[PDB]
């Protein structure tokens, strides 16, 4: 599970483009604080190896 | 066990009503982000509840 892939981003990545920005996409007033739920989805996911 | 298989067809969806419920209510989704169904269409919807 060491290898992890960026599952979600606000916009599609450009060709030959690297993005390491881990800022969360908070869609509401509720702070995520690492909690998965309303308006809070983590952009990274561990590989299902 | 006798879950109601309520049909949803021929009507228009109002996902904006899905909010205003009790805070931090589970709002999980699979196969699509919850905010994209406004731009997506389907033949039928099952409102199992």
């Amino acid at each position: 599970y060491n290898y992890r892939y960026r599952l979600f981003r606000k916009s599609k990545l450009k060709p030959f483009e690297r993005d390491i920005s881990t800022e969360i996409y908070q869609a509401g007033n509720k702070p995520c604080n690492g909690v998965a739920g309303v308006n809070c989805y983590f952009p990274l996911q561990s590989y299902g190896f | 066990y006798a879950w109601n298989r309520k049909r949803i067809s021929n009507c228009v969806a109002d996902y904006s009503v899905l909010y205003n419920f009790a805070p931090f209510f589970a709002f999980k989704c699979y196969g699509v982000s919850p905010t994209k169904l406004n731009d997506l269409c389907f033949t039928n919807v099952y409102a199992d509840s």
